[PDB]
């Protein structure tokens, strides 16, 4: 396979700097121009810049002077993007692509999975994980909806799975909302009446920015 | 620089059905490319040089156009065709993408399975109270939620969050969460949550009293 | 003539074993000849360098011993030509071509020593001259010599061994076998009538020539330039434009070598002492420019990978092209022994690079490497000036191994020869034969 | 002659603009034509593939549907040649050669559709034949067609446009612009007298032809073989020996194509129905072979890299070479429209690779790779049988891009063309033009 | 253009070990690589070769899987595995890039070597003691310092002074074995001005235990 | 296997001598190679194809021979030429190496420089005692070293070691290491090593006293 694996984007404080790295595996990484493209959240794709194999030409979008610095290290098989003087406008998912052409109108051949750059002066915070069991006079129907609320963490993201990911069907986790420099989300799971409280339902939350692993067991109220 | 505007910003369509988006450029453009992005996945190169499919792209897909107007078309749409299609040019420098076109499955209407939850004893200890209301599995995506504390409408401290269209049943969900202090939560007794859809005029009310 | 043709068709390609064997020995000797000639030119240029170090403190003395060392060697080669073999001046290709039309003699007892030792003089001084002229005429005559020795008769043999000689001769100059064979098939053979040049036998001669070269040269290729980028279809139209640029300049260059031949003959009128003295001035100027501005002097094989890589500025490329046009004319139009072929690769590259440079800055959407445009324009003065486009394309191809550029190399090549034709221009080797057959008559 | 020569030199390479502009139209047409021929053939091999899918359970039924599918397609092409244009049988390179000597007609209104659609039949049923016959004949005819349509007068205009069309056609079949120009210069021009073929116009037509190939094919070349090792000088004698083996086999195989041309004629006597019925059994056999052993069938371009990377055992190679010597003579001596040039490339690659494997075991001190003997053998039958070694070498060079092997290739080439002359073989294309003028005065 | 072999050191009789050779500086593919060994104080002996595509693999007349050569072109590394090891495989192993001129092949560029000891002993690191002039600073124009490297196994170690900044003036002496342990010393002579004026340190390094010692020669007062 | 055998196993020469070493083969070999291995270095390709010099090999070197006798020749040997030289064939398989011609330099006399060092304090804290005597930069190689404790003669527990000839000045060095227990070292006082070399009739002697 041809794999583009970009890393290095996390939380940076406004006016700082970062160095994203895209590691290449599965092709001669010379002979290929490499390029960076970023996606601002809920927005479209924007082209950062590109670099030819012998590094003899580096083109960047209409943007500032030492803002971006694309290098490549053809021996390590890796592509680099330094961003300096970081704003919130630089809060985006950063993509690394290999360039080719057909008739010679150049296109973006193979992309990587991305990394996210968050630019906030807010401080890393762990989540508080609360179970959502149905009320004491539960309207015991055929299916029961459980939840867990993951309240006040920073930055994104957290991962929510139920019963170590065995309970795959019937789950949905909701997009976290940010408020007062903190993030909150919740995950729903629906199971048969025969499963709960008969067996144990648990949600596993992982906020790795703060080294948090927590399983929260859901138990019936009152 | 060249501005690309993809036209039906969002759109739905049943499977086994024809779909047609548009790329439209401020100046003239030659030989446009098209990528297909699914959430959490790398953009996939879909269609290059105005017309050419890529190794794997099923034949239902196609592209056409010239000068200042291009397009992408799915003769019969499958379920795996829901994604965002980004057109992209490089006839001129520098290159540019379009806004995107979000292709979602269209399906039959479904009402929400509404589910209401009281603050855990764990959150109350720390002093906060969040009442979460799950409006799950419903088409179309438009819905309204109303909170009632002791039958009085409340509008402060509510935060909602829809999911993206679902894989298996191609529905929606949307959580609503009312966050008070523990003290304010105790001044009152009945907390109700009212989902107002399109599939009915009488909303689905779910509530609880603490007593 | 149906029945006649049935007979000939069945007799096709039955070269006599006598000629096949003899083409082998011609190839071999031409091979050893060019190898020796190549080693000798080098050794002189070296002794020239180590002189500039026994004296590298006194800079005015430095510029002096640089001039006199080339001047003396220039003169020595001019003299060896006027006194003993006048048709060995210049390239010699127009003579060996005349020899194939049966209009000029192959005076090999005079030319082999005159061209070889006289070429070592002008080339070894660092004058702007190729080794192709020398090796090609030397190889031709070596073909004649082995004819007269083994006294072989027929037209086939005289023309074949003449061809395989000069073919093996060009091959050994550039390590370019295919290019030699094609040079005979495209350019050297008699162009207005049929011939019995056995092509199978030219092939045997070239082989041996090329093997002999591999025996004394291996592990280093004349030029290394590595793999360059491909060219997209939407870039081809840029190479055609570069061909047109060569097509109008091609003929303009041809006028200058002729008028400069005239102009320089006004300087000596024929007088062997004015001439040799003039040659020593030219020589010394090159050996001086060899010290102080090396890209403006010498054969030019050196700065070709430098100029592909993009290591020169645009101002330098413009400088080198003007300056090397000027020294190329001074050296070749003077009649000093030595070809023009190899310095036309240099002028070609430099021009193509300069174009690729402008082409890269104008079209970033194309993702250009100026090195591709240099490779296309290398064989383009060959196309537009001597009008052997198939030879130069394959010659360049052999020297640079960048086959992925065959389409733009071809496209720039025909562009060159098409506009060279259409702007009223003539092949250079052919219009030198004619002026030389028109003095071989206007004296009556 | 001196006054004459001086006047002729000052007038050299002044091809009339009319001829040059018309050469550009010829190349464009042939590329489009040749591309179209290529796409058609594959489409039909595709149908034969997907039709074996719908019947992929009854092993006797499967064998039959492959036989018939190709048997039927074979017959359509034998018919289209016997009924409407006989000189479009076999290669057609002899035919265009005769035409340049002014000794055969260019019946373009008849041959273009016959060779194009008759070729589609035999090639598309997976017969051992190359698009090169079809494309060179089609190209020459296309070059006559524009000469007529535009009423260009002259021997030069008639000889040039007929040539640049046939070069444009070899180029388009192999993405080999130089190998096309060289074919006209080395083999197809009138070989025994001067001619007014304009090289600058052949070049122009080949550019346009090849540019067409690259618009509908690019990012893919016909063969990709990698970059192989270099050839030490103390290794070159091994390459002279190979060309000697190729130099003795060449004429023997030449006899066999001439001789079996004769023997298949006794089968049908000249009769269009026994003939088209014979061709269907040939072409029926081929499309059957193409499933139970695909390397004994087809144009053969498939197994050249599979052979070069020594991915075959010595046994399989010995097989493939004998099996393909058979199915090559049956397909091409039969009269079926289609070249022999490509199936000969595959024969020499197979022979060479076998020779490489022997060398690798006899001389570990030489650090050999068998693939380098494949690349020298690829064009050695072309050198030994049709006796156009220059064209051969430069063809394989343009197809394999291992220029560091130019010396071993050039040596095996001359090794073949010399030993073919000394064992009394002939240029097979000139030997066929000869046997076809010999029936035209009897 | 370097060749850096590694993995040598101690093995028990009958066991096995995998040597690596790290290539750099050249297209390592399209290049035969080869292994040559040198028993202590003896001469050179070819182990085997491997062509670039791992298609061909030749060996000296060995037994079954005595040696297993292999290349990972992806990591530009040559490999050698020796097994059923016996006291004749105690040698210095060299990685070499093969090439040729007329066609008779040669060992173009060799690595530095990695050392294999077949012994039932234990891998011991070295103690490094400093050698300073005794309290009789009988100064000449130069002072000679040493350091003493005692009690390590197996071989070898490398000694430098001031991280190789002191290149001249140095003698590192061949080790001597006793009680299955090694001992060596290294001399360095510097100007009497330079010392104790400036720091002089000897950097001992025993790779077979991934150990370094940087011992500073201080005067005795 | 072709067995190669080289002329002197060891040879000595004064800079300015023409030197010739010879490679002899059990069978016919052709185009043989030569490697130079200076002390503590890897073998360096020196001469190849019988008579071709690797780049950087100085012109004073030359190769020749054929059939079964090949030689390497230094025309006016220089001091830096001291190395063991190996010949190698690969005209037959497997390739094979010669045994070595070690080139030794003859030079002017040069007296040893003797340096004595007492056990270090780090080493006494470990219960040992090594007294080390350095004899650096002498010529010829013949040297005798005599250990005297308190005037007596010690001959047990002494170990010596010699460097190879130095590639630039052609000298030798030597070290001499007396090892004792910590107690045995403390039951004496005055230590001394005595150096005996042709550059001096009276032995060179360096000493230190524990008090
Ligand atoms: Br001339
Ligand atoms: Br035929």
């Amino acid at each position: 396979e041809v794999r583009l694996l970009e890393s290095g984007g996390g939380l940076v404080q406004p006016g700082g700097s970062l160095k994203l790295s895209c590691a290449a595996s599965g092709f001669d990484y010379s002979r290929y121009w490499m390029s960076w493209v970023r996606q601002a959240p809920g927005k479209g794709l924007k082209w950062i810049g590109e670099i030819n194999p012998v590094s003899s030409t580096i083109n960047y979008t209409p943007s500032l002077k030492d803002k971006f610095i694309i290098s490549r290290d053809n021996a390590k098989d890796t592509l680099y993007l330094q961003i300096s003087k970081v704003r919130s406008e630089d809060t985006a998912l950063y993509y690394c692509a290999r360039l080719y052409y057909g008739y010679g109108y150049w296109y973006f051949d193979v992309w990587g999975a991305g990394t996210t750059v968050t630019v906030s002066s807010a401080k890393t915070t762990p989540p508080s994980v609360y179970p959502l069991a149905p009320g004491s006079a539960a309207a015991a129907a055929s299916m029961v909806t459980l939840g867990c609320l993951v309240k006040g963490y920073f930055p994104e993201p957290v991962t929510v799975t139920w019963n170590s990911g065995s309970l795959a069907a019937g789950v949905h986790t909701f997009p976290a909302v940010l408020q007062a420099a903190l993030y909150t989300l919740s995950s729903s799971v629906t199971v048969p009446s025969s499963s709960w409280p008969s067996e144990t339902v648990t949600c596993n939350v992982a906020h790795p920015a703060s080294s948090t692993k927590v399983d929260k067991k859901i138990v019936p109220r009152a | 620089d060249i501005v690309l505007t993809q036209s039906p910003a969002i759109m739905s369509a049943a499977p086994g059905d024809k779909v047609t988006m548009t790329c439209s450029a401020s100046s003239s453009v030659s030989y446009i490319h098209w990528y297909q992005q699914k959430s959490g996945t790398s953009p996939k190169r879909w269609i290059y040089d105005t017309s050419k499919l890529t190794s794997g792209v099923p034949v239902r897909f196609s592209g056409s156009g010239s000068g200042t107007s291009y397009s992408l078309t799915i003769n019969t749409m499958e379920a795996e065709d829901a994604a965002t299609y980004y057109c992209q040019q490089w006839s001129s420098h520098p290159q540019t993408f379009g806004g995107g076109t979000k292709l979602e499955i269209l399906r039959a209407d479904a009402a929400p399975t509404v589910s209401i939850f009281p603050p855990s004893s764990e959150q109350l200890t720390s002093g906060g109270a969040s009442v979460v209301c799950f409006l799950n599995n419903f088409y179309p995506k438009d819905i309204n939620v109303k909170w009632k504390i002791d039958g009085s409408e409340r509008q402060n401290g509510v935060l909602n969050s829809w999911t993206d269209q679902d894989s298996k049943d191609s529905t929606y969900s949307m959580s609503s969460t009312l966050t008070l202090t523990k003290d304010e939560y105790e001044r009152h007794n009945s907390y109700t949550c009212e989902a107002t859809h399109k599939t009915s005029t009488s909303p689905i009310v779910k509530s609880f009293n603490r007593a | 003539r149906r029945r006649q043709l049935i007979r000939q068709l069945l007799e096709r390609d039955k070269t006599p074993l006598a000629i096949l064997f003899m083409a082998a020995v011609v190839g071999t000797l031409v091979g050893l000849a060019a190898v020796a000639f190549d080693k000798g030119v080098a050794w002189l240029q070296n002794q020239r360098m180590g002189a500039l170090v026994h004296t590298a403190d006194n800079y005015p003395l430095l510029l002096t011993v640089a001039f006199l060392c080339s001047a003396v060697l220039a003169m020595f080669g001019y003299f060896l030509v006027r006194k003993y073999a006048p048709e060995a001046g210049g390239s010699g290709i127009p003579e060996i071509e005349g020899a194939l039309e049966d209009q000029r003699p192959v005076r090999w007892w005079r030319v082999l020593p005159v061209k070889f030792f006289g070429g070592l003089g002008t080339l070894g001084g660092g004058m702007v001259l190729g080794a192709d002229g020398p090796t090609v005429q030397i190889g031709g005559n070596i073909g004649r010599m082995v004819l007269d020795i083994f006294r072989l008769k027929g037209d086939e043999a005289r023309h074949t061994l003449l061809a395989t000689g000069a073919a093996a001769g060009l091959a050994a100059a550039f390590n370019a076998p295919l290019a030699g064979i094609l040079f005979i098939i495209e350019e050297m053979r008699p162009q207005f009538r049929y011939t019995l040049i056995s092509i199978k036998a030219v092939f045997i001669g070239v082989i041996m020539s090329t093997i002999m070269y591999r025996i004394f040269n291996h592990e280093v290729a004349l030029i290394d330039v590595g793999k360059l980028s491909d060219a997209p279809l939407n870039t081809l139209w840029l190479y055609l434009i570069l061909g047109i640029i060569f097509g109008i300049f091609g003929p303009i260059f041809n006028k200058w070598v002729l008028g400069m031949q005239d102009l320089l003959h006004r300087v000596h009128g024929g007088n062997i002492t004015k001439w040799v003295l003039m040659g020593g001035a030219i020589g010394g100027l090159c050996g001086l420019l060899g010290f102080v501005a090396p890209a403006t002097s010498g054969g030019g094989a050196n700065l070709i990978p430098i100029a592909t890589a993009g290591n020169f500025s645009m101002g330098m490329l413009v400088f080198i092209f003007v300056a090397r046009v000027i020294t190329t004319l001074l050296c070749f139009s003077s009649g000093a022994p030595g070809g023009i072929f190899a310095p036309m690769l240099a002028l070609g590259t430099v021009l193509g690079t300069a174009f690729g440079m402008v082409a890269v800055e104008l079209f970033p959407q194309y993702h250009l490497e100026a090195g591709t445009f240099a490779i296309a324009g290398m064989g383009a003065l060959l196309a537009a000036s001597i009008r052997a486009p198939l030879t130069g394309i394959i010659l360049v191809l052999e020297m640079t191994d960048n086959y992925q550029l065959i389409l733009p190399m071809i496209i720039t090549g025909l562009g060159a020869t098409l506009l060279a034709q259409f702007t009223g221009g003539k092949p250079l080797y052919s219009a030198i034969l004619a002026r030389t057959l028109a003095k071989q008559e206007a004296e009556q």
